[PDB]
């Protein structure tokens, strides 16, 4: 299955947290491609910025094996 | 996301000035507009699936896309595809009822060129598509309407160009 | 916004704006050049709202400024009057909104925390809104004071 | 009369332990993390 | 209803009623007079809406009533013109209740699916809503038409 | 939840009837009513915590049950109690805008009593803080407010007990 | 206490007690009747712990006992003093404990939202405890004082 | 869960009684007791494995059970036994540093009976294991050791009866 | 994280030698500061509220800051400055105990300085108050304390810058 | 170490370190001394503690220094021992540590899998371990001996 | 991933030609070589352990990596290396099977020189490892099986290098 390395760098507007977000607020990861969708809509209703996008792994164009 | 009446709010924040009647007078001018941008929503919302239909029908149907070896041939590209036209259409009438095109770049077009090159989606053609949208809104909307949704479109459109 | 806060409903639904939510943007728009007027209003009173509310306060709290309060000596008085001001420019971009999110974004959140390392009673920051409140209200008309009451009690409420 | 571990009591709290994957936690560290992950999703109540 | 909606948010947040919202329902209670006159125009215009905008679905759409199409025959044309019935009875139901909440979940969930099991085009239907909408215009006063025009475009828009 | 509005609907949905003269007059009622319970709300919100502290001060404190061997001994039992109380007003003032006793019985009156005697906290007690509560409420709010917020109280005091 | 600490800890790990854990445990034991003896010192000079930590506390706050403050009156001072005796009680708690988790399930969760409720300050509270520590180390001898030291340590900086 | 130290307190606090030198010698107690049972724990945990081989071979295996049609025939059923078996082992052990029985109250003692009776589990086979734990045990911790062990191994197996 | 004791360890250990009286004596002088730090880390705990007011004071507020327009105006941003103030104390504190800088490195420093680009917060400000911080710190640990802690909060700043 | 471990859950908990947690690190450090003692003896008789332990082991187990076994032959013999070196070495980290954990990392985690692929008898590993420590106790005082031993279980527990 | 028979059908795909002669023929030459391909890999799945053991011997094992300051040094780290191995083997059995190198390229190949390159796991040992792997493996496949297994072991090497 296609998969998406994704760099993001998300702030928490609403509540002020104690404990560490640094995980949370920039986290480099691998997406299934199905999942990433909706990930990318979620970082942006956050109001996270997404850093950078790459398919690390699948080919682009390709009609089967995806 | 911001709005026309929070983003004159927040110009005076960082200034820390109060509210003055020059700030008035924007938030004025688009207290007027507010009922018919209310009205051209309205309208969009009911005939969206048309407007998609339309527009792909004009730009994206009946062409090498669709033939085999093209971006949006399979079902599963096709559906893609006609998914990614609705997204642009719905975030475009949030910003025009919003009146900022601030949302736009916050939700729709920040992340989209990267996953869109990863893809191998060809970007002029979404243009043409969203220029297709627009042309069908435009009539369905009217003359009030079309010059106010013109814009949001055309925004979505240079971003992604 | 009122604008603001139904797109955001909306997109979390993943849907276009229901006949109810445009309804509310129709009613919003025609309120707004009355909303405009009343902050102006506000606005143009502002010097004097902060100073008499400020000594509302003081004469309702005479610890705050007290050798030990907070509030006591002139720049700590000083200081103590921007915060009025500030909460009153607050509310009068609330009025134009619309909704309390402008206020709650700038003013509300992590209040109590930045006034306690302060040390500041958040009491009586609280009776100086209300005391700014009774000043407000006095300069507005009646239906003008009741739209404006509202900001000022959510601030109120906010801080305690 | 009532005791202090009579309602909600003391023990569900402090048997919460929030767990993060640092990346240079050293492997023990990591290792309990992960075991915990197995133990919440997958009902290994050993634990291990 | 409007209130229903504003409480179900607030109870989300965990938060009382902002102010905003409160003067949403504020506006509410005021419109609600001039609502109830709006449904109760088109409850006495029920039958004639209904009889003529099932007329303007036929001449759209010869095929529904085609002995291939779904509608064809008197008891199938019966049941497509008692489905008309029930939406104009749920657009009554919204207008009173200020939101189209009452109309959803009666009618607009799992629509899709019970039509695809009928066999019955969803366009169709979606039509003969229009064509209901135009019918109701015309016997309303025009902003009366234009606030039923909302709940009729949700319907439309609901069932595509 | 259901509201007023809401339930006059939802009989003749079941019915299957159009709506009557008869449902409109009940839905009128209801209007009149609003604008005094939109009133009493923000009294109430603005009022809230002081509310808790007058009707606290009424009942719970200075009592055994804060004394040690009592249910609101401790500090981490006092919150909770406070919490609760905070609870029971929301809650109330969410019935009065709406009209309806039903929200009350979905959210707050479900599983309390069962929840209550499992950790051992005393019903007759917490009825007495929701009457101490509806006394200081009904002060703030004014006589015809006052009466619409009072049923809304005794009804969560008759749910407990 | 230090045994429920460490059994806590290995059953998160779901292992056996490790050695360390197990020597601190062996520690513990040892220390348990000098322990003891700290705290029955304390018990003894209660009494005058709390109404000297009373007495400088009103000096350091005058306003607590003023006609605003919170202490001001009979009631009320008596009130705050109780809060220092069952602040010391707590105290005594945790040196036989050796641990401060029985003080913090019975004094310091929820602390913050009850007396914000009273609307005591808490500063003041952590100024009572202050000097509570100060009259307690007087009676205790050097080392006796630091273990008792770290009690009242963490006491203040759970209320602050 | 609760220590004896913490149960001394417990039972002082609801008083609301200082610490007094009855209350003080119960603790007293405890610290005496303290030394040897933190001994026999490090005994137990070397010889775990063990401890739990020879107890199932005096009750458990050879038998009926681990012949086919018995609840421990299959590897998978008898390695879920010896892992049970683990856990008496180590909450037992807890409870022996601890001083109090409550730990295996909340821990182990709490829905077991029911979830061996919905999995047809025999609590008679069961208990005799943990008894035999408790003999095996006894030998490794020495005397003064094993009456302590002894008593929340008989807890265990009262619970689970 | 390391500590002083392990990093000695970890040396020998890829060496694949035995602990000699070298590194014992490492070993034996980390013993003798423990005891210091200990003391040291009880009194920070104490005063933290007060140290971040008093740092805060030397630099954060009555600044272009907290006047609008500024990183830490509205009380959000406030809030979390302050918030981060706290993170470098404690971590500070236990680098301190620890006797090894690793901890900051692992936690703290990793990601530090990217994240603050995005979000736009100010470095060199951020640098000041920890400097500020230490300033505070050394006084009330008292001198001997002061070297070993002002190391800790040197290296928080070099790695933020 | 101790220290480690007193941090790690204070971090966890996103709190100061707690009173008692101090307390343990007070302990700890005066205990340090006296461990480094501890760890000194063993490593001086080090070389011997090894030689005695695997004499030990192949009297109880003569089949695995036999044709047959794993640990015949004077390549797979040395082997063994080196293995045993290992292990002391763990030890003598973990005493001055105060904590298993440095012992962990470097022996006790993947053990089985790299045993097991080696075909080394993890039953026999545990046995020279046992008789290491024997040795071990016998160099020792009694309260230092106790303090070793601990160490020594551990390893023989994790196997 | 891809295999053989869908690469052709996908190459068709794309072009949008039906199946045609010449791509018959290369599905018929998969075919015949799919039985002697299903044997190798039952012969490698039961000789899977003693595979990894024999290459270890050949190249890992009574090396620098394996003494104290090697990459392969501590248990831990041997574990690891092994289960690479296993990796590499399960991989190539699942490629010889496919009859195509995508699955290696997709799953192992992806990452895994940089992934090395931050560990500092030494390339070329573990180039060194799969070689070994792979004359095992044709010892044991025999001739026929060892020419298809070798392509797929030798793809795996290029890769790391
Ligand atoms: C024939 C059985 C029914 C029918 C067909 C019909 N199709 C279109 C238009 C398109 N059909 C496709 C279908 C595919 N493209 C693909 O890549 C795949 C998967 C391999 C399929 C199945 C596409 C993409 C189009 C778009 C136009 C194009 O050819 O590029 C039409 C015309 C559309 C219109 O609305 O005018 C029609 C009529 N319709 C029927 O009624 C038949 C039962
Ligand atoms: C249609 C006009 C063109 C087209 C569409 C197309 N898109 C994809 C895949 C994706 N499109 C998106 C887009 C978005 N992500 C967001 O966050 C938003 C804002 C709400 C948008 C608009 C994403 C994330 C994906 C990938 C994940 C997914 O599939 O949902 C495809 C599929 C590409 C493929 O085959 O791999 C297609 C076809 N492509 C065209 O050629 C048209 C010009
Ligand atoms: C205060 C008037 C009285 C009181 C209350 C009290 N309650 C608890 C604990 C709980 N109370 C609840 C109740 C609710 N949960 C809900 O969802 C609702 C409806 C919205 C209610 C009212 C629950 C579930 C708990 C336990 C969970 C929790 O605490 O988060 C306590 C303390 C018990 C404890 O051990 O913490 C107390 C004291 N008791 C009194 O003495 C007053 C008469
Ligand atoms: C003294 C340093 C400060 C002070 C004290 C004060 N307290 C109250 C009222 C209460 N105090 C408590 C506290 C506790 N209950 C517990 O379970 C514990 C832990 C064991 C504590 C510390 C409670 C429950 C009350 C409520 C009344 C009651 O006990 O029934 C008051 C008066 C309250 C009021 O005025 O409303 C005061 C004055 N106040 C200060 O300002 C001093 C600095
Ligand atoms: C023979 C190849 C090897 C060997 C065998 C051996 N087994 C035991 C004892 C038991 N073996 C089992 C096994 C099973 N129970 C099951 O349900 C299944 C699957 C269906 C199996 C495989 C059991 C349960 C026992 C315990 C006794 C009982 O049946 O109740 C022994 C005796 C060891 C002892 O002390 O109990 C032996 C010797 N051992 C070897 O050395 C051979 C290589
Ligand atoms: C061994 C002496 C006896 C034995 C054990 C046995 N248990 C199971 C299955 C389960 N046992 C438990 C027990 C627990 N789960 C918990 O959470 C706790 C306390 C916190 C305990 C002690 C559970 C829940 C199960 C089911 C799922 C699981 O095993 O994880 C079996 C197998 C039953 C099955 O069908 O899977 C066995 C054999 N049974 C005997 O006959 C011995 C006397
Ligand atoms: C007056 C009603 C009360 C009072 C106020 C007081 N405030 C300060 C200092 C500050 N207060 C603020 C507040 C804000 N900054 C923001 O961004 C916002 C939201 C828009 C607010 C409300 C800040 C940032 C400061 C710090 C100083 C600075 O801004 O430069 C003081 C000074 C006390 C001190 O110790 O410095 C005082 C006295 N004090 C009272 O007692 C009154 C009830
Ligand atoms: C105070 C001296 C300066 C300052 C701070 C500031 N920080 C944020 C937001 C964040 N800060 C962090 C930092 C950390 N989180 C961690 O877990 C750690 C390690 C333990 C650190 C150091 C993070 C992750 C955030 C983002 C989300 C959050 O709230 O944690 C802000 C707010 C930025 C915004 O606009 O939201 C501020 C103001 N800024 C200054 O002006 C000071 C110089
Ligand atoms: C002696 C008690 C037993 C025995 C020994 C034996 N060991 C090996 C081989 C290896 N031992 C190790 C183990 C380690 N490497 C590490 O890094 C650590 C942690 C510090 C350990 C414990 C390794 C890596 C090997 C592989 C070869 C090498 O050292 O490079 C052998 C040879 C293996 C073979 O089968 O040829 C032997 C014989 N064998 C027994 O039977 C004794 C019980």
């Amino acid at each position: 299955s296609r998969y998406f390395k994704v760099t993001a760098c998300i702030p928490s507007l609403k509540r002020v947290r104690t404990g560490r977000e640094l995980q949370n607020t920039f986290f480099t990861k691998l997406v299934p491609y199905e999942n990433w969708f909706t990930e990318q809509q979620r970082i942006q209703k956050a109001g996270g910025k997404v850093l950078s996008v790459k398919l690390f792994t699948g080919v682009q164009g390709a009609n089967t094996g995806v | 996301m911001q709005d026309a009446i929070t983003a004159v709010i927040n110009n005076y924040d960082v200034q820390g000035k109060y509210l003055d009647g020059a700030a008035l007078d924007k938030l004025k001018a688009y207290f007027t507009t507010g009922a018919v941008r209310v009205r051209a929503a309205a309208v969009i919302s009911s005939n969206a699936t048309t407007i998609i239909k339309e527009a792909a029908a004009k730009a994206l149907i009946y062409s090498d896309l669709t033939r085999p070896g093209g971006n949006m041939y399979t079902t599963r590209r096709y559906a893609a595809c006609i998914r990614d036209m609705d997204y642009f259409l719905r975030y475009a009438t949030y910003a025009m009822l919003a009146g900022d095109p601030s949302i736009l770049d916050e939700r729709v077009l920040n992340g989209l060129k990267e996953t869109y090159n990863s893809l191998g989606v060809p970007i002029a053609a979404t243009v043409g598509g969203i220029q297709a949208m627009k042309e069908v809104v435009g009539g369905l909307v009217g003359p009030d309407a079309a010059k106010e949704a013109s814009i949001y479109f055309d925004y979505l459109s240079s971003g992604l160009s | 916004s009122v604008l603001t806060k139904a797109i955001v409903n909306a997109d979390a639904e993943a849907r276009y704006l229901s006949p109810g939510e445009l309804d509310r943007i129709k009613s919003f728009v025609a309120s707004g050049e009355r909303r405009l007027r009343i902050a102006q209003t506000l606005t143009e009173a502002r010097e004097r709202i902060v100073k008499q509310a400020g000594d509302q306060l003081f004469q309702k709290r005479p610890d705050v400024v007290s050798p030990g309060g907070n509030a006591y000596g002139e720049k700590m008085t000083a200081l103590c009057l921007r915060d009025l001001d500030y909460y009153l420019r607050l509310v009068t971009y609330g009025i134009v909104a619309g909704d309390v999110t402008p206020i709650e974004e700038i003013g509300i959140i992590g209040v109590k925390e930045m006034y306690n390392s302060l040390q500041t009673p958040i009491p009586a920051v609280a009776e100086g809104v209300r005391a700014m409140k009774n000043v407000a209200t006095s300069l507005l008309s009646g239906d003008d004071a009741a739209e404006a009451g509202f900001y000022f009690d959510y601030l109120v409420g906010a801080m305690q | 009369g009532q005791s202090v571990e009579v309602g909600v009591g003391t023990l569900r709290r402090q048997l919460e332990h929030i767990y993060r994957i640092a990346p240079d936690a050293t492997r023990s560290e990591k290792d309990v993390a992960i075991n915990a992950i197995y133990r919440q999703v997958l009902d290994v109540f050993a634990g291990i």
